[PDB]
């Protein structure tokens, strides 16, 4: 049941992270 | 994308930083 | 020194969950 | 925008809510 | 109440203030 | 096997946030 | 400025953790 | 209580456990 | 060690003090 | 498939808390 | 007064995630 | 090490590998 909740919150820690002083967008939607 | 290709295997770094602005 | 690594990292936990199913974008700029 | 009004004052899930998409 | 309603399940934040003090 | 001790961790963070400048209670029990 | 808002956010992670399959309360106020 | 002891000053693990319920 | 005896299975407070330095 | 990149994030957090003013290792490997 | 508990935990985070598959040590001891 | 090049100044991932195993 759960998991996808809980499986884009794991990647936004690691996505502001690889960046660094950048930024980035989330969107999840096809 | 990210919410697929990566949430349901893990990635590289190099592939996470092409969703970099 | 450090507050701004630390002070973007405390919104972005608070930003997901408030738009809920939607998503955001974030871009520390001026 | 949320880098200086939010990030040197905690803010309101109202206001946090306009930055939605 | 919420170690199963919203642990078996993600719910929505109406449901999740309604457990607000 | 492990499940709840994460599956809890996960809607705390979501809790407080809800709320804002009000607290609240958690107690798993029947 | 801030600090309060990030200040009781350190202290649930740790505190529901001590309890370990017990819950706990939070209710910042005088 | 845990907004002020332990929010101005870590705290031990003892002093936490007395929070419990 | 910890990446499944306690990966696979919650731990106590007790056995995760074994692993202190 | 994802499991253990997620798996030993959530025993760090409650590993150095653990010890306290001590640290800790963490090395996975047989 | 708290800041040294809080600035070894954002640290680690972005320590293990450094890494990858890979682990390493944390001590705060000179 | 890193209690206080890093904990008294953001640092590049570049320097974090060093610390790696
Ligand atoms: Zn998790
Ligand atoms: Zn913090």
């Amino acid at each position: 049941f759960v998991n996808q909740h809980l499986c884009g919150s794991h990647l936004v820690e690691a996505l502001y992270l690889v960046c660094g002083e950048r930024g980035f967008f989330y969107t999840p939607k096809t | 994308g990210i919410v697929e290709q990566c949430c349901t295997s893990i990635c590289s770094l190099y592939q996470l930083e092409n969703y970099c602005n």
